[PDB]
């Protein structure tokens, strides 16, 4: 409307509005394809709320990365990028801001740009895609998980969505929306999988014996539905099945360790280095830790049986490191794994 | 073509059909239904109420010396009392493809509790019994509904105690229908009104006039001792569903209202733990989950279902790490829980001795 | 020596460190109290002098709870306005006493089906240092002790 | 000819409630654009709301599925409409259609 | 490091900073109490075990108010001496806890028609150092909360 | 673990929310009772030691409808005071168990002809703090109960 | 208790309805509708096992 | 003090439990947690020794 | 039997005191910074060292502190004396590093 | 108290049984289901010893 005299005025148009109710450790890229015809020509964008985003994009669209951002604010949801794919690992290095890779309806670029910011160390977390086919069931299932990376980073998430207005959400968002609910009330130490994402159904219904082909090595990591519960992520596994790397649970909750240990430590970099500067960086990790194990993020009861700093002149570092600059920690934490197996074992005797 | 705003009339209508709701007998009845749009043809699709049969199937049917038989199944189905009603529409019996692909659907429902194809073709009967033979010893709890030809198992389903065999074909005003139609329907009656823990054994037959083969005692007696169920006829009464026992002879599994019991308690503490997956494997959680159990199985206790005198003598819920677990089992990401429970067994022969002296 | 794993077996437990499960979340809470186990009580006389004492049938229990008023989503209000004339989710409550980690139970406290039958404004007052206080009070019909 | 407007009853129902709303927010005309402001205003539009919906206004079951107020900053707003001088403020309302046809369908079969 | 703009999220309120307002004006009180959300309660029992507990229907809340005694004009006697037989201006209480400049609410507990049933003189005392405090109750129909 | 769907399927229903249909009109009132269904008691003995035991004939219900004085127009009366020697305009009255919202109907009662026989003007007293509440008396025929 | 055990019963012979008593409705009341009838019948007989 | 005498002593004969309250559970409180019986019975009987 | 058992511990309350310098007031603009209960909660910690300064001997850490007052000095004609400012903080807990 | 002194008797001639009333069940009740039977006579004498 236009605003011409003091009163109140009535407007009967369409209108849409969603709150934020975000986390800080989840700030994803939404990653689009290059061949895309109804984008705006900058390659990085940012957008803070739904608001923002309705004035770049004014009509509902059908394409992958509308979808994905529609589902995404409509949960909460913050501060979010939509990069082109051939510049995702540029924004990554650039806006330091970045905790999700969310591949938006992309695979094959998305990929080999993904690989590279993980050996370049830049502590993300992939959120990859299924194919749009149906799965058959006769699939020789390495032959199914033989494009993704063998990377602890990254999980695949296979059924996609088919959203209320009739349009296909990537089930990266359906997957990257659980993370968003899970982080704020639950925290980056609990699993993803059991929260209920609204307003989205799968495209397809799995069993359980489906599942139970792809639980193992590469992790599909289902989104099924549930009555009760209903439409929720189902698994929480990683590309990787390690005995340290499995459980996209204990790869987050080390990735948010990581970046909030070093965004603390920056504020002590060019000081001397000196042993009075020693023991000020292992008391300002210590103090994060001691309040991080006591809201139930590590696993252990006791501080000594949690976490672990040690740093010394002929401890982790020598005098040959001294002299160049480094300032050597070894900081060890444990981690609380996820009970994924409930076993009944019913029976008439008493 | 309603547009003047009063009141129409009609003439030359069919009385509507009652739907109960139930939640142990959900049934999935595999016959040659007709689609009148071509979509739902090879999958499985939800009838809410017969109003909802006519609108999707074809409920007319005309015959042409063959005669449609599966939308009268149904009507007997909701006479008897409805359900949900999942129907497979499967058209000829020997294409193995859409039988090959059946069980894979059943799993992506979540809800079927009951299978009982009614169709009056006995090779029809064989291949979707044979089909389904696998996936109820997977303990998926699904009830097996057959129907004996002459007098006997139909031998793709042996002894599973999953399995009910209902001998007499039932004949309508006359076309003769096998039972299981009508027996699914009585089990979604019996456990509304008497719960899962009463045998479904006196229910007399709505709609249906008169069996096929007038069955008497003496040859009873010698299917009694199987799981066969004989559809008997009571003078006072009419038709009555007689016999409760499944294809199982053991002691533990003999008779059906024992095995449904424990079927529909897996089914109601499956339902309530999936809230409880992917929480951390703690004791913290170990205890959760046994509460959740205890409350369900007191609840069943003080209604009847369990044959105990002190609630602890019908059931036990047991979890920890000395017992029912070793560490190497929390690390690998499970919790194992010992659930006991204890039914009653339903009085079925009465010896009455009587005598005249005093 | 006491050795203080034997403090874990034979010492008693104290009262400040407890987990409360409300259905199927926790949410922390204060103060919680009313979790009685009461029966009524069946007399009869004869003349002759035999007195015969039996418990009756025991009654409902009344559980207060009550916590802090934060900024953001009140769970309490939420459960509270869903009562229409009848219909009220009930829920399982569980109260344990906890160790410090608060990882494991020592004892805990059941409560079958509550209800919220009241709930409390805090007490604003201008010359007074405290936290806005909620206190609900449930009912259930049966408290369950399991220890472990 | 559409589906929302097509009865007199829903259309106006929507033009009284606008019209009783409108006249209780000018007593907050030239208030201070502030977050207090907002919630006084959410309030009064609530609780006129909330008394349709109880005498049968409104077509609900719960009083969330017949109406809702929306006012905020991030929420309804940007920081630069309300350095301009404005709030917007997003209703919605749920109205009941009325039956119009009645099918008898008489028969003698029982 | 706990860095404050966290305080004002996760934080619990104090509550003694509240602004009421008592229609269309801010009226500056002291105390605020009794804004409660009250249920009664439906039972019923058979001879075979089923105990039934139901919500009853939620009876009516009491407000009370108290502010000081000012040299100007008495909002608090105008507004319940305007009492014909039946006839009361109606008014809609909100009682917000506020941060401290006083311009955003944190929680607020709405009342809908508010009318008032009493109003108490203050105790004059010549050997007490006090302030004259009114003290009003109300009574109305319904509270709600609106958390923001 | 109720979840209150369960509830209106399981639990009985309060006395306290009712609508009554009257006639065409839907008319508020705050008690309704006598919607009775009576049958009277044929009995047979001979010397033999028979004892015959049968229902007689269904009598009349008498039902009492309660509302309040509203300065409108009293709907109640001009019901009342169009009699002419036998002539009533005899009206149907539905009382149906009612949803918390009104958009169900639970239980209902059904009344066939129903013309009023007494309409009792409230007892006036300058000591008492009450409604004005007239209390009409009807004769019908048959009570019927329909279960949606 | 539990329901599994019979102390002393009451049987009746041939009981039909003489009456049914509905609810009164009241908007003051907390109370569940409680219907109430009544019963003829010939003889009362007591077991007792 | 040794605990091996009776000085005096109040017997009750046949008691059975009618109430069992839980203990308030305060977090700011540092004491233990005590459950408290009531019991009943119908003789109280004191004998000396 | 007698029972003995440690409880909760205690909130540890801190007082640090120093001089009154010609700049500017960093304790000061530390305590006005106040919204009603909004406050830059800070971690402390005192530190035993060498005479020189290079060196580290036993230190005492604080996790969350926040002043609760801060009393002025008292201003006395009569007196030779630094104004000695006294804060007082409020704190959660108090651990021991050696090193 | 003990039962081993009659104070006062009375005494019942020829007493048979006109009715039997069987408790008022009730489940909201904490009561003994109590018979209560009543008798026809045809004199009531008093000795004292």
């Amino acid at each position: 409307v236009t605003t011409t005299y003091p009163g109140v005025y009535l407007s009967e148009d369409a209108v849409s509005s969603f709150s934020v109710n975000s986390a800080a450790t989840a700030v994803p890229l939404f990653a689009y394809d290059s061949e895309n015809t109804n984008t705006i020509n900058k390659p990085i964008q940012v957008f803070r709320n739904w608001a923002e985003f309705t004035v770049e994009y004014p009509t509902p669209l059908e394409d992958a990365f509308y979808t994905s951002l529609s589902l995404w604010f409509m949960h909460g949801g913050g501060k979010c990028y939509l990069v082109n794919e051939a510049n995702i690992a540029d924004a990554v290095a650039q806006y330091d801001d970045i905790t999700l890779i969310v591949a938006a309806g992309t695979d094959t670029t998305t990929y080999t740009a993904f690989t590279t910011v993980v050996g370049q160390g830049y502590r993300i977390f992939g959120l990859f895609d299924g194919p749009k086919e149906k799965i058959a069931g006769t699939a020789k299932p390495d032959e199914v998980m033989e494009e993704y990376p063998t990377s602890p980073f990254g999980a695949v998430f296979y059924p996609w969505g088919t959203l209320a207005s009739g349009a296909a959400v990537p089930p990266s968002a359906i997957a990257a929306a659980s993370i968003t609910q899970t982080d704020r009330t639950r925290g980056v130490w609990k699993a993803p999988a059991n929260q209920a994402v609204n307003g989205v159904t799968p495209a397809f219904a799995v069993s359980d014996d489906f599942q139970g082909k792809y639980n193992q090595g590469k992790a599909l990591n289902m989104i099924r539905t549930f009555s009760g519960q209903g439409t929720v992520v189902w698994g929480a596994r990683t590309l990787e099945d390690s005995d340290n790397w499995r459980y996209i649970p204990v790869r987050r909750l080390f990735n948010a360790v990581e970046r909030d240990i070093q965004k603390s430590l920056n504020k002590l970099v060019f000081e001397p280095n000196s042993q009075p500067t020693w023991q000020r960086v292992k008391a300002a990790v210590d103090s994060y830790l001691h309040s991080l194990w006591q809201q139930g993020a590590l696993a252990g009861n006791t501080p000594a049986d949690a976490w672990f700093v040690q740093v010394g002149k002929d401890l982790t570092m020598t005098q040959e490191e001294i002299n160049q600059g480094k300032m050597i920690i070894k900081i060890g934490l444990a981690a609380v794994r996820p009970a994924e197996f409930i076993i009944l074992q019913f029976s008439q005797d008493i | 073509v309603t547009s003047v705003p009063g009141v129409y009339i009609e003439e030359d209508a069919s009385p509507a059909m009652s739907v109960s709701a139930s939640a142990t007998a959900v049934p999935l009845f595999v016959a040659r239904f007709t689609p009148l749009k071509p979509e739902l043809a090879g999958v499985i699709t939800r009838i809410g109420s017969w109003l909802d049969y006519t609108i999707l199937f074809d409920s007319n049917v005309p015959s042409s010396v063959v005669d449609p038989t599966a939308s009268v199944a149904l009507r007997l189905y909701f006479q008897n009392g409805g359900g949900p009603c999942y129907l497979y529409p499967l058209e000829k019996a020997d294409d193995n493809g859409p039988l090959a692909a059946l069980p894979d659907l059943i799993d992506e429902v979540g809800e079927i509790t009951l299978l009982a194809s009614p169709d009056p073709d006995e090779t029809y009967r064989t291949a979707v019994y044979g089909a389904l033979a696998a996936s109820l010893d997977q303990h998926k709890g699904y009830f097996l509904l057959a129907d004996s030809v002459n007098g006997d198992a139909p031998s793709a389903v042996g002894g599973s105690a999953q399995v009910a065999v209902y001998y007499p074909n039932v004949e309508v005003p006359p076309l003769s229908l096998p039972p299981s139609a009508l027996i699914a329907g009585v089990y979604g009656k019996t456990d509304g009104e008497r719960g899962v823990w009463k045998a479904p054994a006196n229910v007399v037959l709505n709609g249906v006039s008169d069996v096929s083969v007038r069955v008497t005692n003496e040859q009873q007696a010698e299917l009694n001792p199987k799981g066969i169920n004989v559809i008997r006829h009571f003078s006072d009464r009419g038709l009555v569903v007689w016999g409760s026992r499944t294809q199982k002879d053991d002691d533990d599994w003999r008779y059906i209202p024992v095995r449904r019991l424990f079927d529909a308690a897996e089914r109601d503490i499956k339902k309530a733990l999936q809230p409880m997956v992917f929480e951390p494997n703690s004791q913290l959680t170990w205890k959760r989950v046994q509460t959740a159990i205890d409350n369900y199985l007191y609840r069943l206790w003080q209604q009847g279902a369990l044959a105990g005198n002190k609630a602890e003598e019908a059931y036990f819920v047991r979890v920890g790490k000395g017992i029912t677990m070793t560490q190497d089992e929390i690390n690998q990401g499970k919790m194992i829980i010992q659930v006991g429970m204890a039914a009653v067994r339903p009085a079925e022969f009465i010896i009455l001795k009587f005598t005249q002296d005093m | 020596a006491i050795t203080a794993d034997d403090i874990a077996v034979q010492y008693p437990i104290p009262t400040y460190r407890f987990i409360v499960t409300l259905g199927d979340e926790q949410v922390p809470f204060t103060s919680a109290s009313g979790l009685d186990i009461n029966f009524d009580t069946i007399e009869y006389r004869d003349g002759t002098g035999n007195w015969f004492k039996m418990p009756g049938q025991r009654q409902a229990p009344n559980i207060t709870l009550s916590k802090g008023v934060f900024p953001g989503k009140n769970a309490m209000y939420e459960w509270i306005n869903a009562i229409q004339l009848n219909q009220v989710e009930k829920k399982d409550i569980m109260i344990s006493l906890t160790n410090e980690a608060g990882t494991e139970v020592l004892v805990s406290w059941n409560v079958s089906n509550a209800f919220p039958t009241s709930l409390t404004s805090p007490s604003f007052d201008a010359t007074s240092n405290e936290i806005a206080v909620q206190q609900i009070t449930l009912m259930a019909d049966r408290v369950t002790i399991q220890t472990a």
